[PDB]
């Protein structure tokens, strides 16, 4: 399914894997590959981040994008 | 190729 | 050079890309600082992109996994030392 996940920023940590410039999820996909031991899960599909395209972008692009100055995110798992 | 986010 | 950088505990403002499981930096097993948010915390801290990192509280990350040399920079102010330029 497809979750819009929220976040506050101040919850720690998140690790990605993946981009459309290029492990074991998924795809073309930005995937979550960790989380620091709410709601989001390892190989959730990053979708989108505060209603911005990421389905198809680079890995930099999708760094960029959660590497922002509380925190939206639109997932795909399974 | 991995990254993380603080 | 070798600089010691101190980070508060992680949010921070910054990026990790690499490590021995294996981006623009090096070239190359190292943990690199990717980006930095301008007026994020790691910026004010003196971290750099490009910064290689070396060892965070004494633990030797220089052939670390990637997530090795975050939990290191996760655990619950940090001593860096960064290799750079």
């Amino acid at each position: 399914s497809v979750e819009e996940i929220r976040l506050p920023r101040a919850p720690l940590g998140l690790s990605i894997v993946g981009g459309s410039d290029h492990h074991p999820f998924g795809e073309p996909g930005v995937f979550i590959s960790k989380v620091l031991p709410s709601g989001l899960r390892v190989g959730d599909r990053i979708l989108a981040v505060n209603g911005q395209d990421v389905r198809d972008a680079t890995h930099q692009e999708a760094v960029s994008a959660l590497l922002r100055p509380e925190l939206s995110l639109l997932v795909r798992r399974d | 190729l991995e990254s993380s986010i603080i």
